[PDB]
RNA sequence: CCCCAUGAACGAGGAAUUCCCAGUAAGUGCGGGUCAUAAGCUUGCGUUGAUUAAGUCCCUGCCCUUUGUACACACCGCCCG
RNA sequence: CGCAAGACGGACCAGAGCGAAAGCAUUUGCCAAGAAUGUUUUCAUUAAUCAAGAACGAAAGUCGGAGGUUCGAAGACGAUCAGAUACCGUCGUAGUUCCGACCAUAAACGAUGCCGACUGGCGAUGCGGCGGCGUUAUUCCCAUGACCCGCCGGGCAGCUUCCGGGAAACCAAAGUCUUUGGGUUCCGGGGGGAGUAUGGUUGCAAAGCUGAAACUUAAAGGAAUUGACGGAAGGGCACCACC
């Protein structure tokens, strides 16, 4: 019987993106008035946009995305952070190429505020050039000692330092550059990327970081 | 109607989620978080047949019933994710899939990136019906 | 009398590999035999580019691909015309190939 | 979702198709803007320079 | 098409062309005389069918070679065409340059010559 | 054959299906064959004269490669309880 | 959006690897094991191949649990058909998965015993060793490392070849077979009756091994060749075909 279309009665919401990324003004989100039978914060809180890191920062950063979850709530602004890097499926299917090795090292390791990441990598063989076979693998020995480095890289470069300058780290690339020195010397390698990043324990609350990244 | 501001250059943006298979077509606004929906309409409900249940022609005009509300609730603008039945299912994109997205983005909308999301799985659990195929 | 010398398909140091479906019968084949086709094109398509480039924001983009895999059993790959009776010559030629690359002008 | 009628001129014939070998492939100027030129399936008997009146004015086919 | 010469006619063709080319013509309406008198044809059509095709001919060999016909003309003109030499193209030009091995190639062939070397880098197959 | 009278069904044809591209389809009369007599026939001929593909291999039919065949009185053929 | 269960290890992944064969793709650790190579180490004939005996042995099935996510031998359903107990849809069973026992069979095909020698070209590739006043990658030079090129073993193979084989298809082994003789082991003697009867044996069971006859019958069969013909592929052609 005839009744309540909901838009009319929805609220507007300014998605905000943590500080260390470029521009900060994601898109908006519509809840529920709040009614005292309800907190439009409530279904406002745990909320997780994902948003490509060239919208993010403005670039070459096509592949790459970050998922951001909204943490607290104020007058028509929601603060989120941090909750994940993954890479699309474009990006990734296009690197998986025939007659060469694909090499996956992750690791879990805790950050210097508590959380718990679980972190993977990729690399790729390369033919170089003057080869002439076609192919290009690697030999069981050479990947067991590549995953061993990326993944002594991997803890090295999470352990010191919090979830922002892991942030402040996936930006620019600067694990992959490091893979890439500490690899060449064992065997070739095109593309490497750290390809994903999971969120697996959050510390508690404190309004204080999130703040100091937001504001 | 309503909108979440006068913005005389960027888009309020929403997800705008388009699952192809065959034998239908569903398009699907949503708030960039999920939880929320806004306007929905498959590539069913604008015909009757069955057999044309996913023809792109009916994608198109699902969604354009769906821009409608989209702009007329408050969606400026949506980024797409476009999807097969997957699964162990077939993995290919369903025909009025396309229909749907030529269907918006020429309704006026806006337009924002594109991933694929079907679910393709580390493979397993059996896929159905027997060994020796659909026989036919 | 026998046919190939490759029987089905390369095999010759195995005798067994997992099998895979086939992506239309949903049959059941083994991996070395099985036709297998890559897919690699574009989220858009041909016409929509155009209002996809125009109603988008954002400047240029620069479009996704849907990458799949598939594979065929040999009823489904004939029956379709993925492969076709090649003369008892014909036959053991394993190459590659057509003349220009098809992608936008071809047939 | 839609609705407008499209002037379109014949620049070049194509070849033929339908299996009864009864619909003509066809290249058009598109009349109002001859910087658009798309490919239309015909019914009739059709010869260079003559107009098409397109209700769809995408799609663009070809076989069938 | 529907009108394909077939080999009687346009045999005949090739043959008095062969040993008629200075004689026959341009022109449909005289190579027809010409038959007349340089060959013996049965029927007034197949003889207008013949002058006509080997006039289609001599229209085109007027225009370029013909892809199986000789006459002795068309053999002097080829024979005058095919004597050409300029300044000369080796030269080529003061000091050979090499690719040394090729260097290495005199070097140990007990051989003076001029010289110039650029010849490093490996190598891929494919 | 005529003259009168009696004045039927049939008011557009289902399943099917023939034939056809230019003086062609179709209307329309004539003459020849049969013939003593007997034209609703066949067999031409002129007259009046369009619609419509202008192609293709879908169905059908037959021959073109390649291919499969336990067929070869050849699919209107020769396989299990 | 989270979470639980059970399943399975995609893409990368190949005329590529290993393993006696059956078979075997997530990480990491432990446990022993197996080939190739290198090897101026050790023994001095230790050795080749095999009745009897024995180890392993995909799948289904069977015994008892765990477990049943997924899919599903049976059944019940909806359609289709002249008939439909089917294919096709749906519900869905034992079962799939896992543990401890059975069972001993698969076009378990490379349909090709195993071992040794000899007879023919080229280029790949897994792997080991060896050589280069070759490339690229670094530091102050390096030790590195990956490559290019060559050489040699032993892999799985490929390619081209009037050696030669074979009835041919084919085959560098199916060669070295009337010029018939390197070692050893196994099975077959027209086709059906028949892996049947019967006794023995093994099995909880389902079944497995060994294995006849009476009678029946003049071809069974192989290979190549060619048509005919196809609801196989590229094919065409004609209003006796369509449009």
């Amino acid at each position: 019987k005839k009744v309540v279309d909901p838009f009319s009665k929805k609220d507007w919401y300014d998605v905000k993106a943590p500080a260390m990324f470029n521009i900060r003004n994601i898109g908006k989100t519509l809840v529920t008035r709040t009614q005292g039978t309800k907190i439009a914060s409530d279904g406002l809180k745990g909320r997780v946009f994902e948003v490509s890191l060239a919208d993010l920062q403005n670039d070459e950063v096509a592949f790459r995305k970050f998922k951001l979850i909204t943490e607290d709530v104020q007058g028509k602004n929601c603060l989120t952070n941090f909750h994940g890097m993954d890479l699309t499926r474009d990006k990734m299917c296009s690197m998986v190429k025939k007659w060469q090795t694909m090499i996956e090292a992750h690791v879990d390791v805790k950050t210097t505020d508590g959380y718990l990441l679980h972190l993977f990598c990729v690399g790729f063989t390369k033919k170089c050039n003057n080869q002439i076979r076609k192919t290009s693998y690697a030999q069981h020995q050479q990947v067991r000692q590549i995953r061993k480095k990326m993944m002594e890289i991997m803890t090295r470069e999470v352990q010191t330092n919090d979830l922002k300058e892991v942030v402040n780290k996936l930006i620019p690339d600067s694990i992959g550059k490091d893979i890439e020195k500490a690899c060449q010397s064992i065997y070739p390698l095109h593309d490497v990327f750290v390809r994903k990043v999971k969120m697996l324990k959050k510390p508690k609350f404190e309004l204080g970081k999130l703040m100091e990244l937001h504001g | 109607s309503l909108g979440p501001q006068v913005a005389e250059g960027e888009n309020v943006f929403g997800v705008c989620h388009i699952f192809a298979s065959f034998n239908d077509t569903f398009v699907h606004v949503t708030d960039l978080s999920g939880k929320e929906t806004i306007c929905r309409v498959t590539g069913g409900m604008k015909v009757k047949a069955d057999r044309d249940e996913s023809s792109p022609y009916a994608a198109m005009l699902a969604a354009q019933d769906v821009a409608q509300r989209c702009k007329e609730l408050g969606i400026t603008a949506l980024h797409i994710k476009l999807r097969a039945t997957g699964g162990n299912r077939t993995k290919t994109p369903g025909p009025g899939a396309q229909s749907a997205l030529r269907a918006l983005a020429r309704s006026g909308m806006k337009i924002g990136r594109i991933e694929d999301v079907t679910p393709i799985p580390s493979d397993s659990t059996r896929r159905k019906g027997g060994r020796r195929g659909r026989r036919l | 009398t026998k046919k190939r010398r490759n029987n089905g398909r390369a095999k010759k140091g195995r005798g067994h590999v997992q099998p895979i479906r086939c992506t239309n019968c949903a049959c059941c084949v083994p991996k070395d035999k099985a036709i297998k086709k890559f897919v690699i094109r574009n989220i858009v398509e041909a016409a929509a580019v155009r209002d996809i480039s125009e109603v988008s924001v954002f400047d240029a983009y620069v479009l996704p691909k849907l990458y799949v895999k598939l594979h065929y059993c040999v009823s489904c790959a004939i029956h379709s015309k993925v492969v076709r009776n090649r003369s008892r010559e014909a036959r053991k030629d394993r190459t590659p190939p057509p003349r220009f690359r098809p992608a936008g002008a071809a047939p | 979702r839609v609705q407008p009628i499209k002037l379109a001129r014949v620049t070049k014939v194509l070849g033929r198709t339908g299996s009864q070998g009864q619909c003509t492939q066809v290249r058009v100027e598109f009349m109002d803007d001859t910087s658009r030129s798309i490919i239309r399936n015909v019914k009739g008997p059709v010869r260079e320079g003559d107009v098409l009146t397109l209700l769809e004015s995408e799609r663009e086919a070809r076989r069938l | 098409m529907g009108r394909v010469r077939t080999k009687t006619v346009k045999k005949a063709a090739r043959v008095i062309i062969e040993k008629y080319y200075t004689r026959l013509g341009n022109d449909f309406h005289t190579n027809k005389r010409v038959c007349e008198e340089i060959a013996i044809i049965p029927s007034k059509k197949l003889r207008n069918k013949i002058a006509g095709y080997v006039t289609h001919l001599m229209k085109r060999i007027q225009r370029g070679p013909v892809r199986g016909i000789s006459i002795k003309l068309q053999e002097e003109e080829r024979e005058r065409r095919d004597n050409y030499v300029p300044e000369v193209s080796a030269l080529d030009q003061e000091i050979i340059e090499v690719d040394p091995d090729t260097k290495e190639m005199l070097k140990l062939l007990d051989f003076g010559s001029l010289s110039n070397l650029q010849v490093t880098q490996p190598t891929v197959g494919m």
